[PDB]
C-alpha cells in the first residue's frame, strides 16, 4: 500500500514569534506550529528496511539549518577565495529550539520501534507518524551536546564498521553532564565518575563487534582546530575546548582506565572562544567580534560520540574523536525515520 | 580483521593464453596492475565491475569469498605484477612472467679483491647467470655455517633476447671477520636443478 | 581531466624530516578522500593513511601515528589542492616511493595515482664509486664469466660499458641496491669464452656523472 520516495518535507515547530533569539525568529517564518496530537498508527507483523546514512530527510534538515546560521548569527567579514564581504556583526541570543519534520498529504513517514536498531537493515516493528518527534539541532563536533537516548542498551552506528573511513556514531543510554563557563581562557567540566562508567560500557559494545582487541581512546590525529578540538556554539560564542585529556584511556577485561589529568576528581578541558572560524556551512572563513562581557555558561548533556577507528595491523583498536560533517548529528536522530509515499 | 590471500605467487604464460589468478577475501576486493617502477593501474573493482578504458579481455568473477581475475588472450602489454586489494590491506601480488623452458643457472663465485681488503671490508659475490624461472634460493655458508643478515642480492629483468634472468648475491663482512675463516661456499637452489649446487673457494 | 602531480625525488638524511606534495586538480576534490601509499623495493604496497580534504582529518596506522602528519592547502577557486605528507623522524626503512592516490568510492577503488616520488633516506652526501675486479682464482671450467664491482657511491646512477662499448654480448648490469651504510652498490658481469683469457684485454668502464668520476679497470686472474 506504500513505497519509498523523495519529498520536499516541511518543518513543524513549537517556537514563538515574540522571542529575541534567532531560533524562534527563524522557526516562525520558516515552520508551521505543532499539532500537537499526531496519530500513532502502530502495527506489528510488518517489516521495513531503513538506512540512516543514505536518507533523504537528513539533507533537507541540513538545508534549513544552513539558511538559519547564515542569516542569523552574522559574522563581520567572510572570505570566499577571491571575493570577500563586509557587513554588520551584531551580538544576539543564540539557543536552539527543538524542531520537527513532517510529510505532506499522499506521503507518510515510517517509524521503526526496535530500540536496538543500529541504523541499517530491516525492522520488525513499524508505525506511521505524519511528522517527527521533537529534535534539537545542535552543531557540535566529537560530542553530541544535546540529543535523545535509548532506554535500552547502547547502540553503535556506522555505515560500515569494516570501513575505517566511515564515521562511527555511538548512541549512549545514560546522560552525561557537561558545563562550560567563562567567568568575569575558558574551560569545561565533566564528571569523571560518570565519564568512566560511560566509556566502560561503550567499550563493552565496541568489543562486541571487535572481540579480540583491546579498545583505546586517543585524541584527534590532526587537522583543523574545529575537528581536532571539540568545537561548539553557546549563546553565539564559538568555543574550542581542548579534548586531549578527555579521550585518553584504555579498555580491557571489562574494565576501563583513564589518564586524563583529573586534578580534582573532575575532567577539565581548557576552552577558548575564537573569532576566526572555519565555517561548516559554506567553504570559507568567517570573522567575529569578541565575546560578551560577564558569564557565559550552558549546562549540556552529551548523548552521543563521534569516533573514527584507525586502520592497520595490532589486536588493539584505537578510537579518536571525529565529526566535521554536521549531517551525522542529525542522522543519530532521524535514524528511526524514513519518507514513504502512500499514493 | 581482514583476511586476504592470493594465489599463485609465480605465474608464466605465452601470448594469447587464457590466464587466471585467485584471491580469497572477506571484503570489497579490487584488482590492480603495476608495471615495473610505476604506479598501480585499476582494472577490476567490486570483484567484477570493469574499469573504464581497460581492455575487455580482463574480467573478474565473484562468489563467496573466492575471487578470480581472468585475462583472456594474453598480450605482451600484460606482463606485469597483479595484486588484489581489500580496503587498507594490499597483497604482494602475482608476478606474470613470459613463459620459457625451465633452465638451470650458471653458478659462479668471486673472491674479494685485494684492494677492498685494504679498506677493511670483504665482499664475496656469487653469480647466477641466465636462468628461468625467477624463483631462486641463494644461501651463504662459511665453515659449514649458514650466513644470515649480511648478504644482499639484486636481480636483473627478463631479457627480450633469451627471456632469462640473472642474480648476483653479495656477502658483506669485515676484514677482521674475513680473516677468521677459510672456506667460503655458495649454495644455490632452483627448479631446474636435480639438487642444490655449491660453489666454494679457499684462501 | 583529473591529474595528481607529486613532487620531485627527495634525498634526506636520517632523523631529519621530508615533505611529499601532491597537486590534485580536475575534479570535485572535496568529495573524495586522498590516501597515501609507500613502496619499498619489491614487497607490497603499504597503507600510509587517508586525509579528508574539506576537514583535514587524517587517519594513520599506529606504526605511523606520531611520525607522520597529513595536511592540505586549498586554492583561490579551489581548482588546485595541495596535499602534503610530512614524515618527522626518518629512519633506514623509510626509504621508498610514496604514492598519492584518490579514493573514488566506498569500494576503496583507486583510479587515479601519482607518478610517485623517490624518498631515499641517507647521509652520504656525494661520493664516487670504488671499482673492484671480479676474477676466478682457481680455474675450474667456471664458458667463463668475470666483471667489476661498483661499491659505495652516491647517488644514482652509474653507467657501465665494457671495452669502451665494444662488448655487448652477454653483458649483464645489475640494478643497484642501497646498502645499510647509505651507499649504493651494483655489479656488472659478462660471459666470456673460456680460451679468451690472455689473448684478449677485458676493460670495464664505470662512470659516475654526479661526482664526475670515471674509472677504467682491467680484470684478469
Ligand atoms: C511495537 O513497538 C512499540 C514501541 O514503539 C511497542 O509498544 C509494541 O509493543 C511493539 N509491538 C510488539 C508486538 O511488540
Ligand atoms: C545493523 O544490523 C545488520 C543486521 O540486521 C548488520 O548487518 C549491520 O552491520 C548492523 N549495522 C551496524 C551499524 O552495526
Ligand atoms: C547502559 O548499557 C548497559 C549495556 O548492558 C546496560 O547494562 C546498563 O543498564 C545501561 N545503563 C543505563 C544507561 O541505564
Ligand atoms: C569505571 O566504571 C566502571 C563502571 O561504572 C566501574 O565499575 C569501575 O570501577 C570504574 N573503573 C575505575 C578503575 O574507576
Ligand atoms: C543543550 O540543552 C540544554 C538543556 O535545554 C541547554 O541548557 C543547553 O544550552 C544546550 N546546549 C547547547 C549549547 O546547545
Ligand atoms: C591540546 O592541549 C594539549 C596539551 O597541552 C596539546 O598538546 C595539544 O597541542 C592541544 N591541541 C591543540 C590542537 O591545540
Ligand atoms: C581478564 O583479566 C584477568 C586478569 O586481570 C584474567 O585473570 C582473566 O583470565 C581475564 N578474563 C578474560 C576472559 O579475558
Ligand atoms: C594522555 O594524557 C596524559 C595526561 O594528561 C598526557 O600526559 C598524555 O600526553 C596524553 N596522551 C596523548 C596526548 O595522546
Ligand atoms: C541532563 O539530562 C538528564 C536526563 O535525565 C536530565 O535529567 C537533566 O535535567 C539534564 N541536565 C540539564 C539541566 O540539562
Ligand atoms: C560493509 O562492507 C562490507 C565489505 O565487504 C560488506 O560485505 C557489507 O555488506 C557492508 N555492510 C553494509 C550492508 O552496509
Ligand atoms: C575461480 O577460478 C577457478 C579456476 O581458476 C575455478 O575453479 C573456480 O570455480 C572459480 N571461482 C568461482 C566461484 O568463480
Amino acid at each position: 500500500v506504500w513505497k519509498e520516495a523523495k519529498t520536499t518535507l516541511f518543518c513543524a515547530s513549537d517556537a514563538k514569534a515574540y522571542e529575541k533569539e534567532v531560533h524562534n525568529v527563524w522557526a516562525t517564518h520558516a515552520c508551521v506550529p505543532t499539532d500537537p496530537n499526531p496519530q500513532e498508527m502502530v502495527l506489528a507483523n510488518v517489516t521495513e528496511n531503513f538506512n540512516m546514512w543514505k536518507n533523504d530527510m537528513v539533507e533537507q534538515m541540513h538545508e534549513d539549518i544552513i539558511s538559519l546560521w547564515d542569516e542569523s548569527l552574522k559574522p563581520c567579514v567572510k572570505l570566499t577565495g577571491g571575493s570577500a564581504i563586509t557587513q554588520a556583526c551584531p551580538k544576539v541570543s543564540f539557543d536552539p529550539i527543538p524542531l520537527h519534520y513532517c510529510a505532506p498529504a499522499g506521503f507518510a513517514i515510517l517509524k521503526c520501534n526496535n530500540k536496538t536498531f543500529n541504523g541499517t537493515g530491516p525492522c520488525r516493528n513499524v508505525s506511521t507518524v505524519q511528522c517527527t518527534h521533537g529534535i534539537k539541532p545542535v552543531v557540535s563536533t566529537q560530542l553530541l551536546l544535546n540529543g535523545s537516548l535509548a532506554e535500552e542498551e547502547i547502540i553503535i552506528r556506522s555505515e560500515n564498521l569494516t570501513n575505517n573511513a566511515k564515521t562511527i556514531i555511538v548512541h549512549l543510554n545514560e546522560s552525561v553532564n557537561i558545563v562550560c563557563t567563562r567567568p568575569n581562557q575558558a574551560h569545561c567540566n565533566i564528571n569523571e565518575s560518570k565519564w568512566n562508567n560511560t566509556l566502560q560500557k561503550v567499550g563493552e559494545e565496541l568489543a562486541k563487534h571487535f572481540p579480540s582487541k583491546t579498545i583505546k581512546f586517543e585524541p584527534s590525529s590532526g587537522g583543523d582546530l574545529e575537528i581536532t578540538t571539540h568545537s561548539f556554539n553557546c549563546r553565539g560564542e564559538f568555543f574550542y575546548c581542548n579534548t586531549s585529556d578527555l579521550f585518553n584511556g584504555t579498555y580491557r577485561n571489562g574494565t576501563y582506565n583513564h589518564t586524563g589529568r583529573s586534578s580534582n576528581g573532575t575532567i577539565t578541558l581548557q576552552c577558548k572562544i575564537k573569532q576566526i572560524i572555519n565555517m561548516w556551512q559554506e567553504v570559507g572563513r568567517a570573522i567575529y567580534a569578541p565575546p560578551i562581557e560577564g558569564e557565559i555558561t550552558c549546562n549540556s548533556n552529551i548523548t552521543g560520540l563521534l569516533l573514527l577507528r584507525d586502520g592497520g595491523q595490532n589486536d588493539t583498536e584505537t578510537f579518536r574523536p571525529g565529526g566535521g560533517d554536521m549531517r551525522d548529528n542529525w542522522r543519530s536522530e532521524l535514524y528511526k525515520y524514513k519518507v514513504v509515499e502512500i499514493k | 580483521d581482514i583476511q586476504m590471500t592470493q594465489s599463485p605467487s609465480s605465474l608464466s604464460a605465452s601470448v594469447g593464453d587464457t590466464v587466471t589468478i585467485t584471491c580469497q577475501a572477506n571484503g570489497y576486493l579490487n584488482w590492480y596492475q603495476q608495471r615495473r617502477g610505476k604506479a598501480p593501474k585499476l582494472l577490476i573493482y567490486d570483484g567484477s565491475k570493469l574499469e573504464r578504458g581497460v581492455p575487455s579481455r580482463f574480467s573478474g568473477r565473484r562468489w563467496g569469498q573466492e575471487y578470480n581475475l581472468t585475462i583472456n588472450n594474453l598480450q605482451p602489454e600484460d606482463i606485469a605484477t597483479y595484486f588484489c586489494q581489500v580496503y587498507e590491506f594490499v597483497v604482494p601480488g602475482t608476478r606474470l612472467d613470459l613463459k620459457r623452458t625451465v633452465a638451470a643457472p650458471s653458478v659462479f663465485i668471486f673472491p674479494p679483491s685485494d684492494e677492498q681488503l685494504k679498506s677493511g671490508t670483504a665482499s664475496v659475490v656469487c653469480l647466477l647467470n641466465n636462468f628461468y624461472p625467477r624463483e631462486a634460493k641463494v644461501q651463504w655458508k662459511v665453515d659449514n655455517a649458514l650466513q644470515s643478515g649480511n648478504s644482499q642480492e639484486s636481480v636483473t629483468e627478463q631479457d627480450s633476447k633469451d627471456s632469462t634472468y640473472s642474480l648476483s648475491s653479495t656477502l658483506t663482512l669485515s676484514k677482521a671477520d674475513y680473516e677468521k675463516h677459510k672456506v667460503y661456499a655458495c649454495e644455490v637452489t632452483h627448479q631446474g636443478l636435480s639438487s642444490p649446487v655449491t660453489k666454494s673457494f679457499n684462501r | 581531466q583529473v591529474q595528481l602531480l607529486q613532487s620531485g625525488a627527495a634525498v634526506t638524511k636520517p632523523g631529519a624530516s621530508v615533505r611529499v606534495s601532491c597537486e590534485a586538480s580536475g575534479y570535485n576534490i572535496r568529495d573524495y578522500f586522498i590516501h597515501w601509499w609507500r613502496q619499498a623495493p619489491g614487497q607490497g604496497l603499504q597503507w600510509v593513511g587517508w586525509i579528508n580534504p574539506k576537514t583535514g582529518q587524517p587517519n594513520n596506522p599506529r606504526q605511523f601515528q606520531g611520525r607522520v602528519s597529513l595536511t592540505r592547502h586549498a586554492s583561490w577557486d579551489f581548482d588546485t589542492y595541495s596535499f602534503y605528507m610530512d614524515l618527522k623522524a626518518l629512519r633506514s626503512d623509510d626509504t621508498a616511493v610514496y604514492f598519492c592516490a584518490r579514493q573514488r568510492s566506498d569500494y576503496w577503488d583507486f583510479d587515479v595515482w601519482g607518478s610517485g616520488t623517490q624518498v631515499t633516506v641517507s647521509s652520504a652526501s656525494t661520493k664516487g664509486p670504488s671499482v673492484f675486479p671480479l676474477a676466478p682464482s682457481s680455474k675450474s671450467t667456471s664458458t667463463a664469466a668475470l666483471g667489476c664491482l661498483v661499491k659505495d657511491y652516491f647517488p644514482e646512477p652509474v653507467t657501465v660499458s665494457w671495452n669502451s662499448g665494444a662488448l655487448t654480448s652477454g653483458v649483464h648490469t645489475f640494478p643497484a641496491v642501497l646498502q645499510s651504510s647509505g651507499l649504493y652498490s651494483l655489479s656488472s658481469v659478462v660471459t666470456v669464452p673460456s680460451s679468451s683469457l690472455g689473448t684478449q684485454t677485458y676493460i670495464c668502464n664505470v662512470n659516475h656523472k654526479p661526482s664526475n668520476t670515471k674509472v677504467d679497470k682491467k680484470v684478469e686472474p
